[PDB]
RNA sequence: CGUGCCUACCAUGGUGACCACGGGUGACGGGGAAUCAGGGUUCGAUUCCGGAGAGGGAGCCUGAGAAACGGCUACCACAUCCAAGGAAGGCAGCAGGCGCGCAAAUUACCCACUCCCGACCCGGGGAGGUAGUGACGAAAAAUAACAAUACAGGACUCUUUCGAGGCCCUGUAAUUGGAAUGAGUCCACUUUAAAUCCUUUAACGAGGAUCCAUUGGAGGGCAAGUCUGGUGCCAGCAGCCGCG
């Protein structure tokens, strides 16, 4: 069903180049959507401060109200719902302070439980949160 | 700009299934057995002879007439020579392949000076080649990690220390203390 | 959501155990010494059908 | 106690100099500063003791040589003249007395500001 | 200097489905780097070679070599001192400062080494070298160890041994030493242009108040608890299945 002679490699390259589109991963690395779409612009972790603090509602199996922050970036400017992880830090997360996220597992799915929420908090004004969430490095009053 | 060095060698093997049930048996047993800090020289001493097979595999790919068969297979016979994994009979490249990890733990440091005499206890041992207390020749030796060389192979004294060759280092401690 | 601020509830409602005092750790190759000892040495006396090496 | 032997050996007779390599053994005490090496060295080479120079010293880990370089000279104005004067600074031959920093710079920005006599007012005083 | 590089005339030509022409590149091109059957895939701004540029972009003097920018002239956008008539500027050099961003070093010393410029053995060089921050990353590696006495939890040689232990792992907050050596406290060396650091040696320098090893996990993948007490689809955990 292939092509194998000895002067098809043109036909070759042509033909493998239009079928490697069809991935998802080389059009996701090679198209500009995936920078000109998503926010960080391409980044790994970014700068916000908080515009409210809202709890979401988990899936159907599990029953759970979890806590997002909706963050108002820096550099780029979007509206990222965030998620503080640990079991405080509601309390420790107040409002219009430094926070830096970062991703789940996946920069293309989200956590099974939570809904729409593909980000999660790392830092509170420059101290991060798994200080905060043990005993030491407590917040500037 | 700058121009002083850029080299960088890692001799380091992760492997791939980091949780392997009878591979950490083997590990574990291998360090009680000979005596280490960690495995990562463990896994030095793996990548070692793991580049010694890949070396052994391209010079048994190529022709037995090939000059630089030839060459690279006598100068790896001398050097495994004379490290002392190899004995002066077998000079085949396949003896090379024939080779297991523990050779060269048995041709470390303490694993000869366990063989020879004043080891007293390998994790002892450990505090005797540490402490200047084994000295393999006139240059000092200090580091565990090394490769005793056949051609001598018992020159292991010590000069100017604490158990034969003098002072009082901290003796004099309890010397003021029974006075 | 009304119930939004049911925050830190485990850890305001779980009682404090203080730690004990516990000694020292030997570490690396006194770490694998007794790794070795305790399943290298004397376990073959208990046969390998059962296995207890925590309990 | 000490024992100072050669190990490489190289006569320029055009500056009238002998090279050497100069390993000191120990057995014993510590490393042998500037002055004892250079005296024992002009003791064996039997002639005055300001003549012979020496730089650099190792350790090798724990008692054993210690590995410099020797120059014996012949003569005194030769010493003077094909040194450089970093190791005429050794014995204090040659003194700079401005050590400092910026000063041959800031007088290079005031000789380009100004030229000619208040350059030469300015720049000298 | 050979050239449609330019000019006058003449002919209508030249390239292309073997991808011409036009777009985008978060595209400087390579030697190389990562990735371990082989074939491949992804980067390479970066120390070496070559190219381009000195906010954008145009023109030019000198000079063999420049359309140079730590050279000049004019325009645009910035921007300094004015006593308001005019002058003066280009850190994508070395430090350093502002902004930006998840993101990156000190207004240090020296021409001592390497070479480079100059009339010159003699001057100079943020080119470079040394030092400071530094867990980008790599190499070696103690972290309390070890040989001793004794209660033995007792596996093992073998004799009714309810043990003769010249083999033994271990809890020993039980004793004794090399009172080791290492980190630090520091004389004198040494290195170095002057220092610092490597090493050497003099005196100090451990017995759980030690001179303190943390980071994640303990349902399967995936190593390890059907331990205890609270929380009772709430808090939450879990990258996937799932638990509450
Ligand atoms: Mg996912
Ligand atoms: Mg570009
Ligand atoms: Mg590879
Ligand atoms: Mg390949
Ligand atoms: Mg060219
Ligand atoms: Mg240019
Ligand atoms: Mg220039
Ligand atoms: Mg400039
Ligand atoms: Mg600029
Ligand atoms: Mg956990
Ligand atoms: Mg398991
Ligand atoms: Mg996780």
């Amino acid at each position: 069903g292939k092509c194998r002679g000895l002067r098809t490699a043109r036909k070759l390259r042509s033909h493998r180049r239009d079928q490697k589109w069809h991935d998802k991963q080389y059009k996701k690395a090679h198209l500009g959507t995936a920078l000109k779409a998503n926010p960080f612009g391409g980044a790994s972790h970014a700068k916000g401060i908080v515009l409210e603090k809202v709890g979401v509602e988990a899936k159907q199996p599990n029953s759970a109200i979890r806590k997002c922050v909706r963050v108002q970036l820096i550099k780029n400017g979007k509206k990222i719902t965030a998620f503080v992880p640990n079991d405080g830090c509601l309390n420790f997360i107040e409002e219009n302070d430094e926070v830096l996220v970062a991703g789940f597992g996946r920069k293309g799915h989200a956590v099974g439980d939570i809904p729409g929420v593909r980000f999660k908090v790392v830092k509170v004004a420059n101290v991060s949160l798994l200080a905060l969430y043990k005993g030491k490095k407590e917040r500037p009053r | 700009p700058v121009a002083r060095s850029w080299v960088c060698r890692k001799t380091y093997v992760t492997p791939r299934r980091p949780f392997e049930k009878s591979r950490l048996d083997q590990e574990l047993k291998l360090i009680g057995e000979y005596g280490l800090r960690n495995k990562r020289e463990v896994w030095r001493v793996k990548f070692t002879l793991a580049k010694i097979r890949k070396a052994a595999r391209e010079l048994l790919t190529l022709d037995e007439k090939d000059p630089r068969r030839l060459f690279e297979g006598n100068a790896l016979l001398r050097r495994l020579v004379r490290i002392g994994v190899l004995d002066e009979g077998k000079m085949k490249l396949d003896y090379i392949l024939g080779l297991k990890i523990e050779d060269f733990l048995e041709r470390r440091l303490q694993t000869q000076v366990f063989k020879l005499g004043l080891a007293k206890s390998i994790h002892h041992a450990r505090v005797l080649i540490r402490q200047r207390h084994i000295r393999v020749r006139k240059q000092v030796v200090n580091i565990p990690s090394f490769i005793v060389r056949l051609d001598s192979q018992k020159h292991i004294d010590f000069s100017l220390r604490s158990p034969y060759g003098g002072g009082r280092p901290g003796r004099v401690k309890r010397k003021n203390a029974k006075k | 959501h009304g119930s939004l601020a049911r925050a830190g509830k485990v850890r305001g409602q779980t009682p404090k155990v203080a730690k004990q005092e516990k000694k020292k750790k030997k570490t690396g190759r006194a770490k694998r010494r007794m790794q070795y000892n305790r399943r290298f040495v004397n376990v073959v006396p208990t046969f390998g059908k059962k296995k207890g090496p925590n309990a | 106690t000490v024992t100072i032997r050669t190990r490489k050996f190289m006569t320029n007779r055009l500056l009238q100099r002998k090279q050497m390599v100069i390993d000191v053994l120990h057995p014993g005490k510590a490393t042998v500063p500037k002055t004892e090496i250079r005296e024992k060295l002009a003791k064996m080479y039997k002639t005055t003791p300001d003549v012979i120079f020496v730089f650099g010293f190792r350790t090798h880990f724990g008692g054993g040589k210690t590995t410099g370089f020797g120059m014996i000279y012949d003569s005194l104005d030769y010493a003077k003249k094909n040194e450089p004067k970093h190791r005429l600074a050794r014995h204090g031959l040659y003194e700079k007395k401005k050590t400092s920093r910026k000063q041959r710079k800031e007088r290079k920005n005031r000789m380009k500001k100004v030229r000619g006599t208040a350059k030469a007012n300015v720049g000298a005083g």
